[PDB]
């Protein structure tokens, strides 16, 4: 329910922050 | 095919979160570029593809 | 110049200040959580629960209206409410 | 060869410790229904 | 409401404007990795 | 060469006492017709009908009043949004009851003061400056657009803009906070902190420079002597205006660096004053302070009275007893 | 490190974008991405309305700023402006959405991968700020898709169903257009019309004939001058005239889109002809005139002769004179005698309202209308509490018209401010001095002392 | 070396935050000043002494708490934890005010330990204690306000109470009751904040816009070294433009910083003074030859006679609920109000 | 001594206070002080 609405903002949120964490892993071109 | 429609439609929700994460990695990690550069343009078709299906899916189930 | 304390940027990053901190703070978050959950943060302060404000037929406001009788006056309001 | 006691780290704990403890006690008030 | 269809997803389609801030947010976490070079 | 470039030299020269310039001139005949008919409704206007219910206010010295309660009085409610020229009225007597004064004044005023920012830019670009002391008088400007144009426009009329008068003023503003709750609107309360800030920061920076002041003079002389316009040095020591304020609270909470403390003064007001700007100029459209008239209830539905609820009760005396004789059905809505 | 850095760039992390100036290519990115988040906001917002709309509430009630654009073209709606078909709002909703994806993979791809520059890769899609004729060229080509998009207008309007049509007799309606307005006297008269109080300017089109004509005429024009740039150099006085950079260029654009957002701010606001009240609910003049009737209904109703009522003031106290005689509502609402809207008209005779039709005419849809707009007025507070501002809560209540001109002033009064900076910073760094003083030849040292 | 001078060896120890003799009472005071209004506004009712909730607990906003004044009843009781009010009971005294006095009180002692840390760092540092100066219009104001407004009337229940709404209460409270807005003093004030914060906008942006061009970066901060001796902006420039733009222009740097410091000091001292009449209720409210004529005239009108309409409205509607302690009931028939509304 | 870079603990801290302050703005239409 709200819980659907939040689980749905929170891997929304996380998937920003992922990339930035992904290309910094491989050293890429922050 | 109702939940073949709403197979398709999850289908193509998780295909944008792939590759929403996938395209921006791929394209700034220069070392492995010609490795991803065949996925992106896979994943982009398969894209397209579930666009078309649930476009035309929708008008059997609405 | 610095005056001889550990930088804050330092202490931060540091493996050793989470590892403290990633228990005192929910500790302290949950235990203030308690102290309005229990009830206890009512008790404490006198402050009214949502049921204590009004006896159940009464329209006017318990004001205080004494300066050395004070005290005993909010005891006799209290005390209506049962 | 830092300290770790300071009177910087009694400051910062005057104020965080109570802090945290509030914002725990007013999250939960969140919930109370009348 | 959505078309009766699209009813699992009411949830999703909720917090779909709230993502062109987070584009906002993410230039920082961006800056914050890179130093603010 | 020909006439006209003699007299473009002459506009655009930076060797006339007061710059005139483009700008300079829309700036100084706007000017010049806002302040004399002003100073002259001011000492002489007959009363206005401000609220277009033939209740005239009188509003200047020779009608019965002092500075405080002087002012020149908005246009005519009957007249609205209308654009009222002395050529639209049939006699001078008919503009001078309905207002008239009112719109030639903020007319005039408006346009030269937009100029004037304009003059502002013009000026620093003959003298090789940078550009942008004119977006920090951007605050006042706004400010007086919000109140003299934007809030007549959203609502409706220019008898609702503020009054030119030192009473006029706190008329306007007890009758806004009435209809509007504006001290309850983030905006407003922004501009407070603009300018609680600014004078704030005002005083820290004046003081901490006058308290760091490089010993050039004797005791029997002001301390000013020892400043000589145009010299190269600095007269006081930043160095120690940090030592000083870093340790008054500690030392990151300080500038070290001149230019970056000149823009904070710079942007704090002005950024503070453009909100309350824009706070006016939005409740102009009714998107007014936050209400929680009776946002607390008990587990009965008593209403438990908060300090919002008394605000409340302060805004209904102001809004019943406003302009007692104009309104005749029971909602205020402009 | 190309750019991407203060030391190579000039400009420190919070002035980064301006590291894109001549970097042709990562400044095309940073444009096509941007339009992807604008085409995503379009179609996230569109769905988000319509899961939440109820069709059985006014639109007005339910917080909606973009499912009333679409009704407006005549999508969605039947007569009195009530919903009969929410898919097309979804199609809309949809369409953008999916349409954001294409951009924003674009703008990515010519962000991080693509050619940072475009000059060497093609000598048409690159440029130089300073190419009078490339910038002309450019301007040309949209000039020319502008024009196409006022006609796209036309062509709904005339062709694929027409307009939702307030004033449509019987209530609003869906209708065609067949006969817009050409009379350039007509089109341009809107733009010679004084915008004060009783005429508006622009704002005063009250009728589609006249917007769809109006469109016709604004598509021409654009093509034509699209053609004109294209074909053309700016000419001599003009290049004398202007700043030729990257920041004037953008200067320009700031001040252009702060006087249209405050030409919208007003359209939102007083026009209920392409706002129609049935959406966006009643202007504010609207509503307080609906109050004015209101009471002269009831109190008619009760026995008052309306037209010799004497109020306080001796004013009437139902209605008056306008200063130039038209009888008009009386009290406060004196102010909004120009309001003109469908459920009054039919009151009004050539001397303003009509005292015989007052008496014997007003239908129980006009009672019905002035009831709901009066308590619908735009007033209310930011946490939408409906109403006057000492009204208890109760009512969750902001018009649309108030969220829709609020927002719209803030935008356009910051971008007045854009304007004046890089408008300024723009000739202070054409002429060499935007990066301060210089020591060596300050101008002021070699100009004579004032006195 | 007695253990006196190893104490103050102690205490100006330059580390992170500065103790000093000062802080002795400095920090202890500010920290109960502080801490008591956090926990008052997060738990502590207002409910026997306003009949007013004013705390998280009861469902108040950041807006609308508050820790709000005792009641009149108390006069003006210190409200000590241990007095003969309270007596010890700490929720009763909660209930009864007492946390008021107790930031009031700690309050005043915070700021003067705050002045005193002002004057000791400055003679450790060696510099002019013209800060310390400035810092006596704050304190000016919040004795005046605080303390003697209270102090004149019949009670602390008329102070401010330490909240954002119940001191726009005591805004609305000053104009209806005291027409504050009339005061000179207060004009004065008026006119000092806003010509600081005028002063402090206008010399940012001169500087600003004056600089001079010690750098190539487009971002102009770093070309700036806090040890150079040369001036970063041009006076000779920014004079000029000023002259021509405005007519007059400062010329001399240190006059202009010390107008600085006058003009916001000056103007909180003078809203100060008009306070410390309202304390007696010596208002400016009134104009006596206005009001000869009015009573006299029916049809003489200024914006001075509409503003008293207006403050008898918000008296009248306010008063009731504002001053429970009054037992006010007004019948509607007595409330004055205007046509229709 | 720097074994967590600063941008994670920044990211981290943020999310956590965007939270907090949701859930009050969350309350502001629940329960206490709600109107309802
Ligand atoms: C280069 C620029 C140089 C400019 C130089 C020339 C300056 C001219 C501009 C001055 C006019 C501004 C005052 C507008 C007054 C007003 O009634 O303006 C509103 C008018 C709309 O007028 C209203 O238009 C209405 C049209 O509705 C009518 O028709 C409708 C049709 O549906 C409905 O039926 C409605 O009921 C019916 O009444 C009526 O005519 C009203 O009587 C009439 O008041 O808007 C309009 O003309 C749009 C105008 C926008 C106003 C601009 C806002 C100013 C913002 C400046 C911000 C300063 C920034 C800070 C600086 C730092
Ligand atoms: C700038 C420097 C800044 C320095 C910061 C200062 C920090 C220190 C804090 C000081 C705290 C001061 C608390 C003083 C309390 C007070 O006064 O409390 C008030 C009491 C007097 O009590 C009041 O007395 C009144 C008069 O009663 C009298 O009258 C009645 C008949 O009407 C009855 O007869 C009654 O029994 C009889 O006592 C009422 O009863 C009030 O309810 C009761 O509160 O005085 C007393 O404690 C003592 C009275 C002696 C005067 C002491 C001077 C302090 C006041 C200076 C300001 C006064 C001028 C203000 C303008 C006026
Ligand atoms: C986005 C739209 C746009 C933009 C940015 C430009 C920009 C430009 N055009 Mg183009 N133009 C356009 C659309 C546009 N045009 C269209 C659609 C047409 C078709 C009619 C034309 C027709 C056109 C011609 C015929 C010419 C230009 C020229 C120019 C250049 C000088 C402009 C100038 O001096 O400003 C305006 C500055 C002025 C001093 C004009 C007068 C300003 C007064 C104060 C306004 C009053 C008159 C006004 C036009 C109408 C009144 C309306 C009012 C009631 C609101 C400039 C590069 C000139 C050029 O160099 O050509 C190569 C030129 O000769 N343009
Ligand atoms: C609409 C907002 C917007 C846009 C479109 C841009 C665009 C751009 N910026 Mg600016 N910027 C912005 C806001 C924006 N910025 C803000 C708010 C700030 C202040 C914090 C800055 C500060 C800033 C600086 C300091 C710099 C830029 C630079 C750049 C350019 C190169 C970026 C780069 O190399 O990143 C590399 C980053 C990465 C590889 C990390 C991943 C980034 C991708 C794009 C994340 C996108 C995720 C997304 C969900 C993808 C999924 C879609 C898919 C399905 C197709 C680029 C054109 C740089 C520049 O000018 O270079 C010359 C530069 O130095 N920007
Ligand atoms: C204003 C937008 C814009 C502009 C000027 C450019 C310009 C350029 N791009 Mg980019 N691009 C864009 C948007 C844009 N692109 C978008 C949205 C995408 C994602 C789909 C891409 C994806 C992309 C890639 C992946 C590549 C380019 C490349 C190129 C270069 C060659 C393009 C070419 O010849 O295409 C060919 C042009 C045509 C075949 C003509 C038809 C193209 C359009 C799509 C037909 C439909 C037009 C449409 C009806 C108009 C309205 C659209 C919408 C508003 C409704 C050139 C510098 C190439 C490059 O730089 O190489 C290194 C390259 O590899 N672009
Ligand atoms: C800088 C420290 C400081 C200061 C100035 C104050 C000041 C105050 N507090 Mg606060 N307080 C403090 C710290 C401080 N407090 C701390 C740390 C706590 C936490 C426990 C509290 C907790 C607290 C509470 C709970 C209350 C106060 C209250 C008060 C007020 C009344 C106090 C009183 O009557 O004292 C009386 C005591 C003295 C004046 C001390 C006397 C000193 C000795 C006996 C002198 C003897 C002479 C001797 C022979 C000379 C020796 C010379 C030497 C060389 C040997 C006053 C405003 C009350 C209040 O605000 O009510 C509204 C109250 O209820 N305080
Ligand atoms: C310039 C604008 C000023 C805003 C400052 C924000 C800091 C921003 C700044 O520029 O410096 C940030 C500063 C840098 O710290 P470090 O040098 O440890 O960090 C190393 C960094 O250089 C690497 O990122 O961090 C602090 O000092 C945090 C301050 C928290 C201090 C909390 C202390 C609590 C004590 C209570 C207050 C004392 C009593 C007060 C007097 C009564
Ligand atoms: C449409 C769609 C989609 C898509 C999506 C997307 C597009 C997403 C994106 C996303 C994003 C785009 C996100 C982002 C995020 C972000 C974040 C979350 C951030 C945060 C921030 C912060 C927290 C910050 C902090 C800081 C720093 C870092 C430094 C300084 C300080 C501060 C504190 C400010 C999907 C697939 C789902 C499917 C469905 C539909
Ligand atoms: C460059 C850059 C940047 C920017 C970026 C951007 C701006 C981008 C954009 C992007 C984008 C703009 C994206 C897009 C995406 C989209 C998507 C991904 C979509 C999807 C869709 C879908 C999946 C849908 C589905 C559905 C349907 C179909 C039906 C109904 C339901 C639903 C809705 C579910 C930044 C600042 C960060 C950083 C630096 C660099
Ligand atoms: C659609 C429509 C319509 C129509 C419209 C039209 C037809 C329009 C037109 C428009 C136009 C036709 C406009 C124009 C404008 C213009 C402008 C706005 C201008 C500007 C200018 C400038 C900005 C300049 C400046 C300057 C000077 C003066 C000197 C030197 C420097 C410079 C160059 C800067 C109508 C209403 C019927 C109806 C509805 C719809
Ligand atoms: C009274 C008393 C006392 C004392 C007490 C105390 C000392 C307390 C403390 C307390 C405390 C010390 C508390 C604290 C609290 C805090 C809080 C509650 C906070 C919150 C905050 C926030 C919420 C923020 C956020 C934000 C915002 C809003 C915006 C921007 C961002 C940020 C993040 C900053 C004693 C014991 C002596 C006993 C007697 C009585
Ligand atoms: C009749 C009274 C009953 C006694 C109940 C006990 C109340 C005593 C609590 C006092 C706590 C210490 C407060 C004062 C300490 C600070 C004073 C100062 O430092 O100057
Ligand atoms: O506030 Mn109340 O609301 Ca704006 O109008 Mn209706 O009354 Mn009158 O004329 Mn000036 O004032
Ligand atoms: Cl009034
Ligand atoms: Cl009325
Ligand atoms: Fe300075």
């Amino acid at each position: 329910e709200v819980i659907a609405q939040l689980t749905m903002i929170a891997m929304i949120g996380i998937a920003g922050p992922m990339i930035i964490f992904l290309l910094a892993v491989r050293r890429g071109n922050l | 095919m109702t939940i073949l429609f709403q197979l398709a439609l999850a289908a193509l929700v998780i295909l944008s979160f792939v590759m929403v994460i996938g395209v921006p990695v791929a394209y700034a990690s220069p070392q492995d570029w010609d490795r991803s550069k065949q996925l992106i343009f896979l994943g982009s078709g398969l894209w397209i593809a579930l666009v078309l299906v649930v476009g035309v899916l929708n008008f059997f189930v609405v | 110049g610095t005056t001889g304390e550990r930088p804050f940027s330092d202490i931060i990053t540091s493996v050793r200040y989470w590892v403290i901190h990633s228990i005192t703070i929910p500790a302290l978050f949950i235990a203030g959580w308690l102290f309005v959950s229990t009830g206890l943060a009512y008790d404490v302060f006198g402050t009214p629960r949502p049921d204590s404000y009004y006896a159940q037929e009464q329209r006017s406001i318990p004001l205080v209206t004494d300066r050395f009788e004070a005290k005993q006056q909010v005891e006799t309001f209290l005390e209506q409410l049962k | 060869s830092y300290p770790i006691f300071t009177v910087r780290w009694v400051a910062v704990h005057t104020l965080a410790v109570p802090t945290i403890f509030f914002l725990g006690a007013i999250a939960a008030m969140q919930f109370i229904q009348r | 409401k959505l078309p009766e269809a699209y009813a699992i997803f009411d949830p999703l389609v909720d917090v779909l404007p709230v993502i062109p801030v987070l584009f906002l947010a993410l230039a920082f976490v961006w800056q914050a990795a890179v130093g603010f070079r | 060469a020909n006439l006209w470039e003699r007299f473009c030299n002459w506009v655009t020269s930076t060797d006339n006492r007061l710059y005139v310039g483009w700008f300079g001139v829309i700036m100084i005949p706007t000017l010049l017709a806002a302040t004399i008919c002003f100073v002259i409704a001011f000492i002489a206007a007959p009363p206005v009908d401000i609220d277009g219910i033939r209740e005239p206010v009188s509003g200047s010295l020779l009608y019965g009043n002092n500075i405080i309660t002087g002012a020149v009085v908005p246009s005519s409610n009957a007249i609205g949004l209308h654009f009222y020229p002395i050529w639209e009225a049939a006699s001078l007597d008919e503009w001078l009851y309905n207002g008239g004064p009112y719109q030639l004044i903020i007319f005039h005023f408006l346009l030269g003061a937009s100029c004037y920012m304009g003059r502002q830019w013009e000026l620093s670009y003959r003298l090789g400056m940078r550009p942008w002391i004119c977006v920090a008088y951007s605050a006042p400007l706004a400010s007086a657009f919000a109140v003299f144009l934007i809030y007549p426009i959203g609502q409706g009329s220019f008898s609702d803009g503020m009054p030119l008068g030192i009473s006029g003023t706190f008329n306007f503003m007890i009758v806004f906070q009435a209809e509007h709750n504006i001290l309850m609107h983030p905006f407003h309360q922004l501009g407070v902190a603009g300018v609680f800030g600014g004078a704030l920061f005002c005083a820290m920076h004046g003081s901490l420079v006058t308290s760091s002041l490089i010993r050039e003079t004797t005791e029997t002389e002001s301390a000013n002597y020892g400043y000589k316009f145009g010299q190269e040095e600095e007269t006081y020591n930043i160095v120690a205006a940090h030592g000083y304020f870093g340790r008054l609270i500690f030392q990151y909470a300080s500038f070290n660096n001149s230019r970056s403390l000149h823009f904070f003064l710079a942007a704090w007001p002005v950024v503070g004053v453009w909100f309350t700007a824009l706070g006016i100029s939005t409740m102009a459209f009714n998107l007014n302070g936050f209400n929680f008239n009776h946002s607390v209830i008990d587990a009965k539905g008593n209403v438990i009275n908060t300090w919002a609820d008394i605000i409340n009760r302060a805004n209904l005396g102001m809004e019943v007893m406003h302009e007692r004789n104009a309104h005749n059905f029971p909602l205020d809505l402009a | 490190a190309t750019n991407r850095d203060q030391e190579s760039s000039g400009f420190a992390w919070w002035a980064g974008n301006a590291r894109l100036i001549n970097l042709s290519g990562k400044l095309l990115g940073a444009h096509v991405a941007h339009a992807g988040l604008i085409v995503f906001w379009a179609g996230a917002m569109t769905l988000f309305e319509l899961a939440h709309f109820i069709p059985e509430k006014p639109m007005y009630e339910q917080g909606l700023i973009l499912i009333p654009h679409i009704a407006t073209l005549g999508w969605g709606v039947g007569p009195g402006g009530e919903v009969v078909d929410t898919f097309p709002f979804f199609v809309v909703g949809v369409v953008h959405l999916i349409s954001s994806a294409v951009l924003g993979f674009g703008g990515v791809y010519h962000a991080i991968r693509g050619p940072e520059t475009l000059e060497e890769y093609s000598s048409f899609f690159g440029y130089d700020w300073k190419d009078k004729n490339k910038m002309t060229t450019i301007l040309g080509f949209h000039l020319i898709v502008l024009g196409i998009g006022a006609l796209l207008l036309v062509a709904k309007a005339m062709f694929f169903g027409g307009l939702y049509d307030t004033w449509a007799p019987g209530g609003g309606d869906v209708r065609v257009i067949t006969n817009p307005t050409l009379d350039p006297r007509v089109i341009f008269g809107y733009l010679l019309k004084s915008p004060f109080g009783g005429e508006g300017w622009i704002v005063s089109v009250n009728n589609l004939e006249d917007v769809v004509g109006g469109h016709i005429w604004i598509g021409l024009i654009c093509i034509a001058g699209g053609i004109w740039h294209i074909l053309t150099t700016p000419f001599g006085w003009a290049r004398r005239a202007f700043i030729w950079s990257g920041e004037a260029y953008l200067s320009y654009s700031l001040g252009a889109l702060s006087m249209m957002g405050f030409i919208a701010t007003c359209f939102v606001w007083f026009n209920n002809t392409v706002y129609p009240s049935e959406f966006y609910g009643p202007t504010g003049p609207e509503a307080s005139q609906a109050q004015a009737m209101t009471f002269l209904i009831r109190d008619q109703k009760l026995g008052a002769n309306v037209g010799s009522a004497q109020g306080p003031t001796g004013l009437g106290k139902y209605l008056m004179r306008s200063p130039t005689g038209e009888i008009i509502f009386g009290g406060e609402t004196m102010r909004f005698w120009d309001f003109r809207g469908p459920w009054l008209e039919p009151l009004r005779g050539p001397n303003g309202l009509d005292l015989n039709k007052i008496k014997n005419d007003i239908q129980p849809w006009q009672e019905r209308r002035a009831a709901e707009y009066m308590t619908h007025a735009p007033l209310g507070s930011l946490n939408s509490v409906g109403g006057v501002a000492t009204e208890i809560n109760s009512v969750n209540f902001v018009s649309p018209r108030s969220w829709l001109a609020t927002s719209h002033f803030v935008l356009a009064f910051f971008f007045l401010v854009g304007h004046l900076w890089h408008a300024g910073r723009a000739r202070a760094a054409a002429a060499g001095f935007e990066k301060g003083i210089d020591r060596e030849s300050e101008p002021v040292l070699s100009m004579p002392s004032l006195d | 070396r007695g253990w006196f001078d190893i104490l103050d060896d102690w205490l100006k120890r330059d580390r992170f935050v500065f103790v000093g003799w000062s802080g002795i009472l400095l920090f202890p005071c500010a920290y109960l000043a502080l801490g008591g209004w956090l926990t008052g506004t997060t738990f502590v009712t207002s409910w026997y002494t306003h009949g007013l909730a004013s705390s998280y607990l009861e469902g108040c906003n950041f807006l609308t708490v508050a820790v709000s004044t005792p009641a009149n009843s108390m006069g003006h009781s210190l409200l000590l934890l241990w007095g003969p009010e309270a007596q010890g009971d700490f929720t009763r005294w909660c209930q009864l005010g007492g946390l008021w006095t107790f930031i009031a009180l700690h309050g005043a002692f915070g700021l003067i330990g705050f002045m005193l840390r002002q004057f000791e760092i400055a003679r450790l540092v060696g510099v002019r204690p013209y800060n310390a100066i400035a810092f006596s219009a704050p304190i000016a104001v919040f004795v005046s306000v605080f303390l003697i407004y209270p102090l004149g009337q019949s009670s602390w229940f008329f102070a401010p109470s330490f909240g954002v709404a119940a001191i726009f209460r005591f805004l609305l409270f000053f104009q209806g009751f005291h027409n504050w807005t009339l005061n000179p003093f207060h004009m004065m004030g008026v006119a000092g904040v806003l010509g600081g914060a005028l002063l402090c906008a206008i010399h940012g942006a001169t500087v600003e816009n004056t600089l001079f061009q010690d750098g190539e970066g487009a971002s102009t901060f770093r070309a700036f070294n806090p040890t150079q001796a040369e001036e970063t902006y041009s006076m000779v420039t920014a004079n000029r433009f000023w002259s021509q733009i405005f007519g007059i222009a400062f010329s001399n740097k240190r006059w202009l910083h010390f107008f600085m410091l006058f003009v916001p000091v000056t103007g909180l001292w003078m809203s100060a003074i008009g306070v410390v009449g309202l304390a007696l209720n010596l208002r400016s409210y009134d104009f006596i030859s206005q009001e000869i004529r009015a009573a006299e005239d029916p049809e003489f009108e200024t914006f001075y006679t509409k503003n008293l309409l207006l403050n008898e409205g918000i008296r009248a509607w306010m008063a009731p609920q504002d001053q429970p302690h009054e037992n006010f009931v007004f019948p509607e028939e007595v409330l004055p109000r205007g046509n229709a509304l | 001594g720097g074994r967590i870079p600063l941008w994670i603990v920044a990211t981290v801290a943020g999310m956590g206070v965007i939270v907090i302050v949701g859930l009050f703005f969350y309350g502001a239409y629940a329960g206490l002080g709600s109107s309802l």
